[PDB]
């Protein structure tokens, strides 16, 4: 079907057919050094090129080697710098370079070759497609906005598209506008709107706005094997962990850290407090969106795992408690956190991203009435000097309507269950 | 954008390599 062969490479399809066959077979070796021979020998063909290209990315896979697929990195650039290189090679060449500058982690790098690509090929929409992703990887929403809206004035039913500009209208709070693209986009069936992102978004637009019909798209994401239950609905997750909203701390294990939490809190609450009172800038208000209204702030202490050196000098005592406990200190996956809410306060139902964490809350200053923590179908109240453990990744929702401000300490755990080889291995979050 | 309480980012993960 693709033709990638100019008219010289059509008369030493022999020898590029014999190297090929070679690499096919898994003869890598051989096969990386007959296609070098034959790009010395026919340094202008583009086949003998790509070829080379092929084999040295099929050798990062066996080896594993980042510095093997980023040599192939250039191979595949050098390809499109020959001369009559048919097009089909040229789209394939640098589609393949951008998809493993990603892989690598080249987001800067894969976004120029998107570019590239799309001034190459100006009439392919799956191109354009592609940028917005490369846009929406570097966080340049705004951008990407606009190559998603390009592409639906030209192609109005492209669900790829609607899904993306769906997702992007919700993270900027167009709550009901995205509601349409999000849905239409999933129902087109299109390749790639079959992703547990859209149907999160989707029933989470749906709750925000009153509308009943968001927990039949949560059933059909379940159904669909992106979300572990209707509740329990986060993305990043290590499948088979124990899956319950609330947690003992008998049953999480933690039970030192939770007693040195319960037995030290008078320390925790007053170095919280001089934070607020001294240095209250230290608090950062909440930026993910999840408040319907009211007053949300945050003074974090670890992040991915590592300590912020300037934000310990406000809690001293505190983070050297902490450094006790590798299970909260070394969680990349979670938080160590001061947050204050104010009365008038409240946070959308919403979910954790991953499922290998746990999550404590050791209450600090309580107000009698007007907080509590809903998480599943089970609604609970802090108290000063206790901790609350709960698994995030389930739907939980907060109020505040008290008639004074509520502050709390947040310790994230790695779920139990979790190994040495998973906690050390596991991605940020 | 990092994905602390939510999923409100395109991707959470910022991987490198194998
Ligand atoms: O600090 C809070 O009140 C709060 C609200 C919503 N979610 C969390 C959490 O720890 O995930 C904490
Ligand atoms: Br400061
Ligand atoms: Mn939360």
């Amino acid at each position: 079907k693709p033709k990638l062969l100019n008219k010289f490479d059509k008369t030493i399809k022999a020898e590029l057919d014999a190297a090929e066959k070679l690499r096919k077979r898994g003869k890598i070796e051989e096969a990386v050094n007959a296609f070098k021979e034959l790009v010395r020998k026919y340094p202008q063909s583009p086949r003998a090129r790509y070829g080379k290209a092929q084999c040295e990315d099929d050798l990062a896979e066996k080896r594993r080697s980042n510095e093997v697929l980023r040599g192939a990195i250039e191979t595949y650039q050098e390809v499109a710098s020959l001369p009559d290189v048919p097009a089909d090679l040229l789209k394939l060449s640098l589609k393949r370079r951008s998809d493993r500058q990603q892989f690598l982690g080249h987001m800067r790098g894969s976004l120029l070759t998107l570019q590239r690509l799309v001034q190459l090929f100006p009439n392919d929409t799956s191109l354009k497609n592609d940028l917005g992703v490369g846009y929406l990887l570097i966080g340049d929403n705004d951008n990407a906005k606009k190559v998603y809206e390009e592409v639906l004035s030209v192609t109005p039913n492209d669900g790829f598209a609607k899904v993306h500009y769906g997702f992007i209208l919700k993270a900027q709070n167009k709550i009901a506008e995205s509601i349409p693209y999000l849905k239409e986009g999933i129902e087109s069936g299109d390749p790639g709107t079959d992703d547990g992102r859209f149907y999160f978004h989707l029933g989470d637009a749906m709750q925000r706005v009153g509308n009943k019909e968001a927990y039949k798209w949560y059933e059909l994401g379940h159904k669909r094997g992106h979300f572990a239950s209707v509740w329990q609905r986060s993305l990043y997750n290590v499948n088979g962990l124990k899956a319950q909203p609330w947690w003992t701390p008998k049953e999480t294990g933690y039970t030192e850290l939770v007693k040195s939490l319960e037995r030290n809190w008078k320390l925790i609450r007053d170095e919280g407090l001089a934070v607020m009172d001294k240095a209250k800038g230290l608090f950062l208000p909440e930026d993910e969106n999840l408040r319907e209204k009211g007053d949300w702030s945050q003074f974090t202490l670890w992040q991915q795992g590592r300590r912020n050196e300037n934000a310990c000098k406000g809690a001293p005592k505190t983070c050297t408690l902490l450094e006790k406990f590798p299970e909260t200190t070394g969680c990349r996956r979670g938080q160590i956190k001061y947050s204050i809410m104010h009365p008038g306060t409240h946070v959308w139902p919403h979910t954790g991203p991953t499922n290998c964490r746990l999550r404590m809350h050791l209450g600090l200053v309580i107000p009698k009435e007007g907080c509590k923590i809903r998480c599943a179908n089970e609604t609970k109240t802090w108290e000063e000097g206790k901790v609350l453990i709960f698994d995030d990744s389930f739907e939980h929702e907060v109020w505040q309507d008290a008639s004074s401000f509520r502050l709390i300490f947040i310790v994230d755990v790695w779920h139990p269950e979790l190994t040495p080889q998973q906690r050390r291995s596991l991605p940020a979050i | 954008g990092k994905c602390k309480d939510g999923l409100g980012e395109y991707t959470c993960t910022s991987l490198e390599g194998f």
